[PDB]
């Protein structure tokens, strides 16, 4: 499963 | 900043003249991941050359592996020519059937 | 049998192009095994190993759609990261991502990686306790602080320990054949003449997997950092590869030189030396 990131940079 | 491309030619399977083969550039350590990479016969454009996938490694530069069907003569040359912004010219590098 | 899955995800702006170019490419053991390309006529992640032609359309509706977020979230990050840097313009940009698991024989959870790099440069990147961030960078404190602010952290440990823990023990089931063992290597010896009174001895290690493998050549029982020759371990294109360690040797003086091969599916090293 890939991953989702949280917020922005 | 730019990191300067490492580059290998080798041949997939040891080298006989007659014998077809694999010939590989394989390029690597290099940043931008944008590069051009040619294969040379006798300081010719060998036309149909296979070109691996965007790829890093866990140091995050970037390495492609270059590759085309060859068969190996006694006195033919091959090369690999890589053009990339951390270097001003083009560099090359000439295949040794022993190294 | 250890193991691993990793997630390397990159994002490319070029001067002029319109929109960054988003790639991501999952491992598992090192293997390629999926990949998802934005310049793609129809975006979508496609399988990479045979085993994974094993999965339903949803799974790869699932995948590709989560793509289509982190493309956006890459986008987002790469325009705040000219701003962090104060870079104008018209240049061009890269922002990279690693993300996975690392698993014991026992199957249990080792590590979870999660690191950020900027232009080629680490960024930030989570600490292997799972719950603090580590940053050089001045610019990049302004991320370090939105992200323990908003528990950035705790969101990323649950993927680390869950999902890449769960989904990667079954790609491990799935493919239970193609990834089970390891090729061992095949070495042998090649002499060339060159100055007068030497020669080079090179030994050759060819068809193995995986990459990771050292060779010595030994004078009798002394190893050499005095000048031997070797070249970075090369892929030979079939999916096994190649390396090579060469040294200067007196001619007719070179049977007290033994070359030795390590990998880790060899039961036991190879000792070799020149067989004429």
């Amino acid at each position: 499963k890939a991953p989702y990131d949280y917020a922005p940079i | 900043i730019q990191k300067t491309p490492q580059i290998q030619v080798y041949s997939r399977h040891p080298p006989e003249n007659g014998k077809p083969n694999i010939l590989n550039c394989y390029v690597t350590q290099f940043h931008p991941p944008h590069i051009e990479i040619q294969m040379l016969k006798n300081g010719k454009k060998i036309p149909k050359v296979e070109m691996s996938d965007m790829s890093f490694s866990k140091d995050w530069s970037f390495y492609i592996l270059a590759h085309t069907e060859f068969t190996p003569t006694e006195t033919d040359t091959y090369a690999c020519r890589v053009k990339h912004d951390s270097m001003a010219e083009p560099k090359t590098v000439y295949w040794d059937r022993d190294m | 049998g250890p193991h691993s899955m990793r997630y390397f995800e990159t994002a490319v702006s070029r001067p002029g192009l319109e929109e960054p170019r988003y790639i991501s490419v999952g491992y598992v053991d090192n293997k390629e095994f999926v990949r998802f390309d934005s310049d793609a006529e129809n975006p979508r992640y496609e399988p990479r190993a045979p085993w994974m032609e094993q999965e339903g359309p949803e799974y790869w509706e699932r995948e590709t759609q989560k793509a289509k977020g982190q493309e956006q979230w890459f986008r987002v990050s790469l325009r705040n990261l000219l701003g962090y840097y104060n870079q104008s313009a018209g240049g061009s940009h890269t922002l990279q991502q690693m993300s996975g698991c690392d698993l014991g024989s026992d199957w249990r959870l080792l590590r979870g990686y999660l690191q950020f790099a900027y232009e080629g440069r680490d960024y930030i990147a989570l600490n292997e306790d799972l719950k603090t961030w580590t940053a050089a960078d001045m610019a990049a404190q302004i991320t370090r602080r939105k992200w323990e602010q908003s528990g950035a952290a705790e969101h990323y440990k649950a993927y680390l320990e869950g999902e890449c823990v769960e989904w990667l023990h079954r790609y491990l089931k799935n493919g239970n054949a193609t990834l089970l063992r390891t090729d061992s290597p095949k070495a042998h010896v090649t002499h060339h003449p060159r100055s007068k009174g030497e020669v080079t001895l090179r030994c050759w290690a060819l068809g193995f997997y995986p990459a990771d493998i050292t060779l010595t050549w030994q004078l009798n029982g002394e190893e050499l950092t005095q000048d031997m020759e070797l070249v970075e371990t090369r892929p030979a294109g079939d999916g096994t590869f190649q390396k090579w360690a060469s040294v200067v040797v007196p001619l007719g003086k070179e049977q007290n030189y033994t070359c030795r091969v390590y990998h880790e599916g060899l039961p036991e090293p190879l000792t070799l030396r020149w067989e004429p």
